[PDB]
């Protein structure tokens, strides 16, 4: 349970929504990250934040999406922008918390941004 | 207490120390080590299908 997820909403393509993976107390990871994943089609990375300041993009994604961490308030803020249908998906927030090395990302809870025209 | 590997002879002995102990009420586990050889655990009543 612990780590409870929330945000985001239905959009229109060419908006641009700031989401965030908002955590609920202060937790320890070494790379944060967020997933997407529509019906039909696995999950797919998104972007990629680590302790350090890392910034992993997948191939569609560079040109338009930031990461920005917030120590004040213990949550990362996932900000896309030119938004298109194609990014319509179950979107995930894997987690780094240290499990036996690294593991048990907490992105079964998960939000539902769908971006369309109508 | 449980050594890992434990070397019972001065050379050398390269056998592992991973007995089936119980689990009644819950158990405590602490490990101590720097190159990540605890690999987690098996849980059950017969160990078997
Ligand atoms: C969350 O709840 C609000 C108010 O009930 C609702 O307008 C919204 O569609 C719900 N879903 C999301 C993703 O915000």
């Amino acid at each position: 349970v612990q780590l409870q997820e929330s945000g985001g909403g239905l959009v229109q393509p060419g908006g641009s929504l700031r989401l965030s993976c908002v955590a609920s107390g202060s937790v320890t990871f070494n790379s944060m990250g967020w997933y997407r994943q529509a019906p039909g089609k696995q999950r797919e990375l998104v972007a990629q934040i680590t302790a350090g300041g890392d910034t992993h993009y997948a191939d569609s994604v560079k040109g338009r999406f930031t990461i920005s961490e917030h120590r004040g308030k213990n949550a990362v803020y996932l900000e896309m922008h030119s938004l298109k249908p194609e990014d319509t998906a179950v979107y995930y927030c894997h987690l780094q918390v240290p499990f036996l090395g690294g593991g048990y990302d907490y992105w079964g809870q998960g939000t539902q941004v769908t971006v369309s025209s109508g | 207490w449980f050594h890992a590997i434990h070397v019972s002879g001065t050379n050398g002995t390269k056998r592992f120390d991973n007995p089936v102990l119980p689990f009644n009420d819950g158990v405590y586990f602490a490990s101590t080590e720097k190159s990540n050889i605890i690999r987690g655990w098996i849980f059950g009543t017969t160990l078997d299908s």
